[PDB]
């Protein structure tokens, strides 16, 4: 467990390993958003 | 082409929104209740959790009989007292 | 918007970062973004195993990777590799997390906003992938950080607190390492043995003299190697052997890390010394020893003579001789009698597994910890049922080691295949025909016939 | 010329009936090797202790084989990784009682199989083609060192890689089951994907094109004459074959670019059988198949099974009996 | 300038309610509990 | 158990709405 | 109303995310109440 | 007999690998 | 069965919905 | 131009998508097949016929839901909604399997409907029908396993039930009990399956890496015109290529995608003559002079016996909760084990 004090961070810790794969979505975001040209 | 809309176009409007805002969040609405007021179970025969034994059973309820096959699954649920 | 569509670029959308190779600053960009993703997935994946982390279970019973990694290196743990504190943990994993805002920071930076080409901006850090003597400087820098980060595991062995040693004499714990091995015999030793069974190439390390000074050898080749690199220019031969592209020294360092991939899941598969059991859980051959182990113990204290024991094979049942006489473990684990481990080397004799010893020295820990690592062998399913795949739900867990070798096998197959396919079209491109055949000068065409 | 000069332009001659080169310097006599040593043994090779435990199985066609059952069989548990060339047997008969022939021809094949890999890539280069013929290639090849050499390093033993035989493998195949459930691991079903997609594939294909060949013959010749080696124009009408298939399904299911389809036609049976050269090569490493054993469980707590339960039934028949004297405590543990 | 019910509506449809109605029943029971 | 959602929730829109807003503004992408 | 009101790489997006919200709760599914082997 | 069988039609197999490779109807270009 | 009409209400509502926004173009094709 | 011609003309329209005679067949029979299979997958137990549950509903997961077989007792009743068995009750019905009848049969059809819609489309745009020919297999296979296979068996039960791991189930089965892997009717099935993906991946590999170059783009996909009348790869250097390779060569385009149909189709044509057999239980199982030697000998050792061993296990393991209606108790002290485990 993260000491006490940061306890209240523990969802947003929970989700935050997962961000890496945002970028690869997001690469895709992007790309529709220029039409992929 | 073939003469209807593209679909791009379609899915892009407005309109098209407009209506399926509404009809497409009603149908799942629907299937959820299908499941949660339990009428599945119901109308297609699916043992709930609790409907898959009698209390002191250990023995399947299965078909044995043809012709008389419904009149056996009427007992087997009725065994469920 | 230069270089950004098909028709200026000559890439697909799909193949858009091939329109990186000759922006020097926005491709900077990338790489330190890239670098940030690594370091931010290190931290937060830190963090979020701390939080999940319960200090008297086993490492291994909780899916962890990277506080295994932090534990061998000394930080966290006492002796047995028994947690005793876990700020270390959370040190590592905020510090790289915070870092990783500032890598991504410098990327972004580096990918929108800066100088798109780098050499009209400074002759420094611009370069032509031509340039050979450029290329093998940058090498070279890189190559001194190299080093220096082997001369940081050195240091942290010998003047920070030392390294966890699984082999530790009375039992694991955390050693100073103040006499490290610099004899280049036993250091190249290792590169020289065979990588088949009982041997193991380097994967064999079972000291941590030998790791330590392994990597101040390291460590002084990579700097030295790197000045030589900032100093010269390839040699003559070297120029007329190799593809000067972007896109083959990109396929020389897939191949490179592709043999590093396979190298690693052999290593976490097999070695229990700079990866302890204590926090990786068993090695395969490990935990079928132990079973052996397990067996011997419970049938020996039912008053079973085990030496004597003949099994249903004519094999004993519990002992036998390996192909080359020493006395090993019987039944399938045969296989892995080259297996050595803390908790059962004290039963070993000059010809092996020692009767003696057997009858009269087994002590409770050693079945304890035979019982552990039997009943924790690196077996599991995908959704992480422990056990052979006929066992039934109840216990949750796959190894450690089977998640680091199953992962790293795939990667290095991908980067192998990366290499064959970046390879082949830096050939192909350098020649000139990477986009396919001339109508007008097809080769074949001017080429007898076979027949 | 120098002597060197000559040899390294034959070598690498555009002009050899067979291409040799580099690749094919190593390649030709390990596969010729790796060829003999198995024709060899499987004629002629007596029993193989196989599992180490002196219960030797005959492999060979004089030893009481046919062409079905025949197979070069896996070297002794008792060697485990141990390399075991001819060498370090004191006799030929020990030798091949240990089952020395396995691990000579499947070494010797598998460095083969690589540089003919590596020479299909040699081969494109000289001819002035594009490279990526050898990436297609290295889906079989994968495979083959997932179940020679990857799932033989997982478990600690040459006596668990696939037999050099028909019914050597179905043997592999159902030990597999057994022990990682291979059937309901993704990447084995993906591998299913390739080859039935594949094969799908092949015969959609082939039947478009050969549907929509332009008529240059007579009703009394074989069609196959419309078409004449190396001529520039198309043998057939794909403006056809695609106003066909996109009729079948709809207009934008179908390829209207040649180049397209004969990339989907690369790629999908190549990444397939990428995923199951990689599910063989990480269940080699234990990390099984889904176990969904016991996972229905009623409101009481009684086991509702599933059709994975009876998975498992014949999973554990094929786990008890599979080589029935080799286990002396109760978990098979590799 | 497009007509509206189609065919092709139709068919689109006959697949497309019954996928939403059914995805919204696997939904619900996710939730059930034994 | 609600602020994973809600925290992912805001991540996960914290990318699109990068996009967007470049959009709207006629930005550089 | 007129096609291209709103732009195909929002809906995309948004299809996308709802796509990965439903599977993500089927693989939660697998976790608790049945099936869950619990 | 059966041995001798399987060895043979192995060996006529290979003679018409050879014979299909270094014996072929040239391909020829029109 | 009360529980049909509380499940397919929505999908009703959604018909009857749809066929109010679209009446005057359906009137207008047909 | 009577009401039959003007229906011709209506069936026949170009539209998005085409509907055709074989239509009338066709759109009905698929969706019912592939409702059938959600629907039940979704919502429909296997408690009554096969002591399974195989639904979303009961908790199962996609590798694990099915649509299971009827209940051996049923035999190969057609299990009509309005048959005997089910009476008209929709609920009963279910629970006694008419689902599988309901989707096989409609499924069968539908296949029809799509081998006559292959013809007719091909003989609206002008083709030949090579593309039916080819379809021909799937037909072969589906009638042969779903159909003649069970309908040889003792009830419409021993056929595959439609599901994931039910048809992981339906090839263990296949294995224990009829030893199919050593069936040449399989191997040459299993020849033309991998075959025609070795054709596949290298046809597809060949052509992508032997293109002319017919545009300046490094991605070379746009450098091609559907329109176009030349070849966009070269076969001449593709043949030299393979030539020098692997000795042999295509030469002929024609011959190359004929053999492209002719290898995956005759293979799943003879794994169908293969099951067929397994429908009378006239199995590739043994081969006698192996039995006669190992019975005599008992140092007498080969893969095939060690199958076998593998085979009574599968088969004494699995048979009491596959096969429930034969109220199969093996007490523990004759089930076949092996040492130890
Ligand atoms: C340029 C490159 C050119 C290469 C040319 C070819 C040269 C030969 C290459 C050999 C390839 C594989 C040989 C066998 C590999 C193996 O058995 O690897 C195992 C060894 C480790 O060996 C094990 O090492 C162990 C060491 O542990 C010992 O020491 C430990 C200390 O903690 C513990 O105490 C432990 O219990 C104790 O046993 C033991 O000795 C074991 O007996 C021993 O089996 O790994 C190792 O040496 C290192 C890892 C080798 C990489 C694995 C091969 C990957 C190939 C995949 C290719 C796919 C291609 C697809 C194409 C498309
Ligand atoms: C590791 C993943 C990665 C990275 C680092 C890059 C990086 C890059 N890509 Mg590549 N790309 C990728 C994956 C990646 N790509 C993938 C997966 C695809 C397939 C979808 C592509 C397809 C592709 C194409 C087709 C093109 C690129 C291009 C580029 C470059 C220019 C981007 C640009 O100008 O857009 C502008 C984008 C915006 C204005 C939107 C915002 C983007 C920023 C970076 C988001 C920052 C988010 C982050 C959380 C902010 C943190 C702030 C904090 C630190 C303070 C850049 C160096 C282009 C190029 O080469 O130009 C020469 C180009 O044409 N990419
Ligand atoms: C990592 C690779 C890398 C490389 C090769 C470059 C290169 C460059 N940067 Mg970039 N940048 C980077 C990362 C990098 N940067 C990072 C991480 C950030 C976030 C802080 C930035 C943010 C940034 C901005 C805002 C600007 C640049 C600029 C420049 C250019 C001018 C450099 C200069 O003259 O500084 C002079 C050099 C020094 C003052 C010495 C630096 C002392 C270092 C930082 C001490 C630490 C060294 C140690 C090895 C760090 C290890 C970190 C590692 C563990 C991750 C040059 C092309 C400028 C530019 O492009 O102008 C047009 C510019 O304005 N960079
Ligand atoms: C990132 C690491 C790295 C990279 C990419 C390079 C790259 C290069 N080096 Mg450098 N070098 C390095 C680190 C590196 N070096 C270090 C750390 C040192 C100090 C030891 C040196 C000292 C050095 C010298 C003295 C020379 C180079 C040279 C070169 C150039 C040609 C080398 C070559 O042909 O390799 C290919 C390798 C060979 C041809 C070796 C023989 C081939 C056999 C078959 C290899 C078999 C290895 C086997 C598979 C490995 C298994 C394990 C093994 C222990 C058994 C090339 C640019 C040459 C040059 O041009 O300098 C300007 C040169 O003369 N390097
Ligand atoms: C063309 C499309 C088509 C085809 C080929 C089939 C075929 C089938 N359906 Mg399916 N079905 C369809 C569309 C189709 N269906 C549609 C659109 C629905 C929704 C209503 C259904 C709903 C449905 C259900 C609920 C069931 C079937 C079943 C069946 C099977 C038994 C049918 C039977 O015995 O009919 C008998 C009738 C005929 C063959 C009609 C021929 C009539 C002749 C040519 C004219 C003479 C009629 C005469 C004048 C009438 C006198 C009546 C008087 C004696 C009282 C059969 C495989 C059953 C099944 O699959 O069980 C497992 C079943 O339970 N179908
Ligand atoms: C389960 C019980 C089963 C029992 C059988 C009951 C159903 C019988 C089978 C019906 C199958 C097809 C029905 C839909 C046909 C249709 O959509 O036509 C669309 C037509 C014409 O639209 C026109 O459609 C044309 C486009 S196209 O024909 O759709 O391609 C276009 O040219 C024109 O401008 C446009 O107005 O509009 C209708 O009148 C539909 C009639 C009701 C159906
Ligand atoms: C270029 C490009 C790209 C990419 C990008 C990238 C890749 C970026 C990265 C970025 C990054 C890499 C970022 C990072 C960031 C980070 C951060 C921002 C952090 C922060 C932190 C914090 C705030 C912390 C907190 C805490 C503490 C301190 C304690 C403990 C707890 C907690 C955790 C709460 C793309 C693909 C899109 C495309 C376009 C181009
Ligand atoms: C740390 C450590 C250690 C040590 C280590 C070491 C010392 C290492 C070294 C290493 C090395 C020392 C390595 C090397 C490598 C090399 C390589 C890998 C090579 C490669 C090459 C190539 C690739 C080439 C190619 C070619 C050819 C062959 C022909 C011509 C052309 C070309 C050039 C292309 C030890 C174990 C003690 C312990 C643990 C820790
Ligand atoms: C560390 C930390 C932080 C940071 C964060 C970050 C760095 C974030 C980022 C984020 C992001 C970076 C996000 C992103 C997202 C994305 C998304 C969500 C996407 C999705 C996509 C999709 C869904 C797609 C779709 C599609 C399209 C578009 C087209 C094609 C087709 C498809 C359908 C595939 C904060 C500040 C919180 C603070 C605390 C700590
Ligand atoms: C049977 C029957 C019938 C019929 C009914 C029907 C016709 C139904 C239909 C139904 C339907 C029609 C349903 C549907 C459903 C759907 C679903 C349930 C879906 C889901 C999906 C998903 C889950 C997805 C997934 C995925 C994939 C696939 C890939 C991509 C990614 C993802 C993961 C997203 C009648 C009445 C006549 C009579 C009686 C019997
Ligand atoms: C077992 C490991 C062995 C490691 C060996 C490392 C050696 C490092 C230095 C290699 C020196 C290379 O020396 C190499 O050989 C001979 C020297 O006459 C040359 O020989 C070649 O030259 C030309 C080059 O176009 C060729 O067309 C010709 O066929 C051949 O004569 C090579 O062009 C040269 O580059
Ligand atoms: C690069 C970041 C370095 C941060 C500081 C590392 C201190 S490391 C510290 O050193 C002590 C001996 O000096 C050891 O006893 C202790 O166990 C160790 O954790
Ligand atoms: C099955 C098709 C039977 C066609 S029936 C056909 O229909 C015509 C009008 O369409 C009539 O004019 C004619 O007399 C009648 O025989
Ligand atoms: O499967 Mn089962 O697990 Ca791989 O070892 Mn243990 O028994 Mn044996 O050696 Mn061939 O086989
Ligand atoms: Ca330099
Ligand atoms: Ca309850
Ligand atoms: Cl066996
Ligand atoms: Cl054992
Ligand atoms: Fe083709
Ligand atoms: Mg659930």
């Amino acid at each position: 467990k993260l000491p006490e004090a940061y306890a209240i961070f523990d969802p947003l810790v929970d989700v935050l390993p997962v961000i890496p794969v945002l970028f690869l979505a997001l690469a895709f975001v992007w790309q529709a958003a220029v039409g992929f040209r | 082409t073939t003469g209807e809309r593209p679909f791009s176009d379609i899915i892009t409007s407005v309109r098209y929104w407009v209506i399926h805002s509404i009809t497409i969040p009603a149908l799942f609405i629907a299937g959820w209740l299908f499941v949660s007021t339990g009428l599945a179970y119901d109308v297609f025969g699916t043992p709930r959790p609790d409907s898959y034994y009698a209390q002191e059973q250990r023995s399947i309820p299965l078909v044995t009989d043809r012709f008389e096959a419904k009149q056996q699954v009427e007992t087997f649920l009725e065994q469920l007292k | 918007a230069t270089n950004r569509d098909q028709e200026s670029s000559g890439f697909a959308w799909w193949a858009g970062n091939a329109r990186l190779i000759n922006l020097s600053g926005k491709l900077l960009g990338a790489h330190v973004a890239h670098a940030g993703l690594i370091v931010f997935w290190a931290g937060a994946m830190t963090l979020f195993e701390l939080a999940h982390f319960i200090p008297e279970k086993p490492m291994y019973e909780q899916g962890l990777i990277l506080i295994p990694h932090i534990a061998t290196l000394g930080w966290g743990v006492g002796p047995g590799g028994e947690v005793v504190d876990t700020f270390p943990f959370f040190v590592v994993g905020v510090v790289h997390l915070i870092s990783s805002a500032v890598l991504g920071f410098g990327g972004v930076y580096h990918a929108i906003r800066g100088p798109e080409t780098l050499e009209e901006y400074s002759s420094f850090f611009g370069y032509d992938w031509k340039d050979k003597n450029k290329m093998t400087t940058i090498l070279g820098f890189h190559l001194i950080v190299l080093g220096i980060g082997a001369l940081l595991l050195v240091a942290k062995a010998m003047f920070f607190g030392g390294l966890y040693d699984t082999w530790a004499p009375g039992g694991g714990d955390v050693r100073v390492i103040t006499n490290p091995t610099l004899d280049p015999r036993v250091i190249f030793g290792y590169l020289l043995k065979s990588p088949f069974g009982g041997e193991g190439w380097i994967v064999s390390v079972n000291n941590l003299e030998d790791v330590v000074g392994g990597h101040i050898w390291i460590g002084l080749i990579c700097i030295a190697g790197g000045i030589w690199h900032i100093l010269t220019t390839p040699f003559g031969w070297a120029r007329r052997a190799f593809i000067w592209s972007g896109e083959a020294y990109l396929s020389y360092s897939l191949g490179a890390l592709s043999m590093m991939g396979f190298i690693a899941t052999c290593f976490v598969w097999f070695n229990n010394t700079v990866y302890p059991s204590e926090f990786y859980g068993p090695t395969g051959p490990e935990a079928s020893q132990a079973q052996a182990m397990t067996f011997l113990i419970r049938d020996q204290k039912l008053g079973a003579n085990v030496g004597s024991a003949q099994g249903p094979t004519g094999l004993g049942k519990y002992l036998m001789r390996s192909p080359t006489g020493e006395i090993i473990f019987g039944g399938e684990t045969m296989r892995f009698w080259d297996f050595r481990g803390p908790w059962l080397e004290p039963l070993r004799g000059p010809n092996g597994l020692d009767l003696n010893k057997i009858k009269n020295d087994i002590q409770p820990w050693q079945e304890r910890r035979a019982a552990e690592y039997m009943t924790h062998a690196p077996l599991g399913s995908l959704n992480s049922v422990g056990g052979v795949a006929t066992e039934i739900n109840s216990v949750n867990f796959v190894s450690p080691r089977s998640w680091l070798a199953t992962s790293h096998f795939v990667l290095a197959f991908f980067f192998l295949v990366g290499h064959l396919w970046h390879a082949g079209r830096a050939r192909a491109a350098a020649a000139g025909f990477e986009k396919g055949i001339d109508r007008e000068s097809e080769p074949v065409l001017s080429m007898p016939s076979l027949d | 010329a120098n002597l060197w000069e000559r040899f390294c332009n034959w070598v690498t001659s555009t002009d050899n009936r067979l291409y040799v080169g580099w690749f094919g310097v190593i390649m030709i006599p390990t596969l010729l090797a790796a060829t003999i040593c198995f024709v060899i043994a499987f004629i002629a090779a007596p029993p193989v202790d196989i599992d180490g435990i002196r219960e030797p199985v005959s492999g060979s066609l004089l030893y009481g084989n046919n062409i079905i059952t025949g197979a070069v069989v896996p070297s002794s548990n008792a060697i485990g990784l141990h390399f075991y060339p001819i060498w370090e047997a004191a006799s030929l008969d020990e030798w091949l009682y240990n089952g020395g022939p396995y691990q000579l021809i499947i070494f010797h094949f598998l460095l083969g199989a690589s540089c003919y890999m590596g020479r299909q890539w040699e081969l494109s280069y000289r001819l002035g083609m594009r490279p990526w013929i050898c990436v297609a290639y290295s889906a079989p090849l994968a495979s083959a060192f997932a179940v020679f050499l990857i799932y033989p390093i997982g478990q600690g033993s040459f006596s668990d890689g696939m037999p050099l035989g028909i019914s050597g493998t179905f043997n592999f195949m159902i030990v597999f089951q057994a022990e990682h459930n291979i059937l309901m691991h993704p990447f084995h079903q993906l591998g299913v994907a390739g080859v039935f997609g594949g094969a799908l594939f092949c015969a959609m294909h082939g039947s478009l094109v050969t549907s929509s060949l332009i008529r240059e013959t007579t009703e009394t010749e074989s069609a196959n004459y419309g078409y004449k080696f190396g001529q520039e124009e198309e043998t057939y009408n794909i403006v056809a074959a695609h106003g066909y298939f996109g009729r079948l399904i709809f207009q934008y299911a179908s390829f209207n670019n040649s180049r397209s389809l004969h990339f989907f036609l690369a790629a999908w049976p190549v990444v397939g059988v990428w995923f199951a050269a990689l599910g063989i090569s990480t269940m080699a490493f234990n990390l099984n198949g889904f176990n969904f054993n016991h996972s229905v469980i009623d409101a009481k707590g009684n086991v509702i099974n599933t059709w994975a339960d009876i998975i498992n039934r014949a999973n554990l028949g094929m786990e008890v009996m599979h080589e029935r004297n080799a286990h002396n405590f109760p978990l098979d543990l590799a | 300038s497009y007509p509206i019910f189609t065919v092709r509506w139709v068919a689109v449809h006959t697949l497309a309610v019954p996928t939403i109605f059914f995805l919204g029943a696997i939904a619900a029971m996710q939730f059930i509990q034994r | 158990v609600i602020a994973q959602l809600t925290m992912i929730a805001m991540i996960g829109i914290a990318g699109p709405m990068i996009i967007f807003l470049l959009a709207v503004r006629r930005g550089n992408l | 109303s007129e096609g291209g009101r709103i732009p195909l790489w929002i809906v995309a997006t948004v299809a996308g995310m709802g796509v990965i919200v439903i599977v993500g709760l089927f693989f939660y599914g697998a976790y608790a109440g049945l099936g869950s082997s619990l | 007999m059966e041995t001798i069988t399987y060895v043979f039609i192995f060996a006529c197999i290979i003679a018409l690998f050879f014979f299909a490779i270094f014996f072929r109807e040239p391909p020829r270009i029109t | 069965d009360w529980r049909v009409l509380v499940v397919l209400l929505p999908v009703l509502l959604a018909a009857g919905w749809a066929v109010r926004n679209i009446l005057p173009y359906a009137v207008k094709q047909v | 131009r009577g009401w039959f011609d003007i229906l011709d003309d209506w069936l026949k329209r170009d539209r998005f998508v085409f509907v055709g005679w074989s239509g009338i067949l066709l759109f009905p029979c698929a969706y019912l097949a592939l409702g059938g299979w959600l629907t039940g997958t979704t919502f429909v137990t296997s408690w009554y016929t096969h002591g399974l549950a195989s639904s979303y509903l009961e908790g199962c997961n996609f590798l694990t839901v099915a649509v299971s077989t009827p209940a051996n007792s049923m035999g190969h009743s057609l299990l009509l909604l309005w048959g005997p068995e089910a009476q008209g009750d929709f609920t009963r019905w279910c629970q006694l399997g008419g689902l599988w009848t309901f989707i096989a049969l409609h499924g069968a059809f539908g296949l029809i409907g799509f081998m006559l819609r292959q013809f007719e489309i091909a003989r609206l745009v002008g083709v030949r029908p090579y593309n039916a020919i080819a379809f021909s297999a799937p037909i072969a296979v589906f009638v042969s396993v779903f159909l003649i296979y069970p309908l040889g068996q003792s009830s419409w039960f021993f056929a595959p039930s439609f599901g994931v791991a039910a048809i992981f189930r339906f090839l263990l089965f296949f294995q224990g009990f009829h030893n199919w892997t050593l069936n040449p009717f399989h191997m040459m099935g299993v020849a033309g399956v991998l075959g025609g993906a070795l054709l596949c991946a290298i046809h597809g590999a060949t052509v992508e890496n032997t293109l002319f170059q017919d545009g300046e783009g490094a991605s070379t996909f746009r450098a091609f015109n559907p329109t176009q009348a030349e070849e966009t790869y070269s076969m001449v250097t593709a043949n030299r290529f393979w030539s020098q390779i692997f000795g042999i060569a295509f030469s002929n385009k024609r011959w190359l995608h004929f053999f492209m149909l002719f290898v995956p189709v005759t293979g799943l044509w003879m794994s169908a003559i293969g099951v067929v057999g397994l429908a009378l239980n006239l199995r590739s199982y043994d081969f006698i002079s192996q039995e006669i030697r190992a019975a005599e000998d008992p140092e007498f050792e080969t893969f095939y016996t060690k199958n076998l061993l593998l085979n009574e296990g599968i088969r004494a393991w699995m048979a009491p909760q596959d096969q429930p209606h034969e109220n199969f108790v093996f007490p523990e002290e004759v089930l076949p084990r092996g040492n130890a485990l």
